[PDB]
């Protein structure tokens, strides 16, 4: 039906990538000018 | 009437059907390229993962009762045949 | 930048199983109506 | 800041608004149809 | 580290951000035209503007803890100038 | 088919409110990093 | 005179007896039949 397993690897994975706070910062200063 | 309780579920069928529609293809979207995948972080995707699993569960127990709603379809349909046309 | 070439894989999967999960509940049902106009 | 009866309003209206069960079949029939 | 603290505010900041945008866009082209807004029912509006109300809720707390935050900055580099400058 | 011409004036007037509620927020923001290259 | 707990009493009981929805048919199929 639905694999728990893999749903559950496919959250860990997410998790241990990385934010790369200039990319991070970029995309919220492009999100608040789409938009205010 | 029961045709304001049908409309009621057949109404909540679909917006999970068009709830479920949305995000689907908006992730479909963001997964399609990496030049896409650049505007979005891991973080959202787990969020979307989340948001469309939620969706995902309701609107497979929306097809549930209505197989089961069916199901009592035909069992009173069987009975009043058995009633009047046997 | 992007995720792994595999977690992509991944999640396509997840979603793919939610996809025949629901086909399958969408199936049962059709089988119910068809079988209604047969009895 | 935020108008709560605006936004009453606007879920008083909506829910007011009605169904036409051809028009909704046939968006589920559509629906159902772009994905599975 | 503080490093870690801060990536995380930063990240749900921009998670809630991105949610925001999202369900917005998706509201516009909704409301955009008749022709769009034939495909939808106005009990899935209802459903989406409950869904933004409650990001636009998460976001607005979201931007406040970060006013709180920078008010934290101000006062502690304040103080750092009046020891060692002053 | 659609919702009320007013309807939909009704909602553009409350994501017009939730706009205008987080710039300013934003602005509040602003005015603190700018003083803070002030002080 | 009349003992009133026992009427109630096999109200009760008749209530509590239950339908076999197949006998029930056949019942309603046979009357039918005697008549129309």
């Amino acid at each position: 039906y639905i694999d728990a397993d893999l749903l559950r690897e496919i959250k860990q994975h997410l998790k241990q990538q990385q934010e790369g706070l200039s990319h991070l910062i970029s995309i919220i200063k492009d999100d608040l000018e789409d938009i205010k | 009437a029961p045709a304001d309780y049908f409309r009621v579920l057949v109404q909540q069928f679909e917006v999970q059907l068009q709830q479920y529609r949305q995000q689907i293809e908006e992730l479909e979207n963001h997964l399609a390229t990496q030049a896409n995948n650049s505007h979005i972080t891991p973080q959202d995707l787990s969020m979307a993962m989340q948001k469309i699993y939620q969706t995902f569960v309701a609107l497979a127990a929306q097809l549930q009762s209505i197989h089961e709603n069916v199901k009592v379809l035909k069992e009173q349909y069987l009975s009043y045949r058995k009633m009047f046309l046997g």
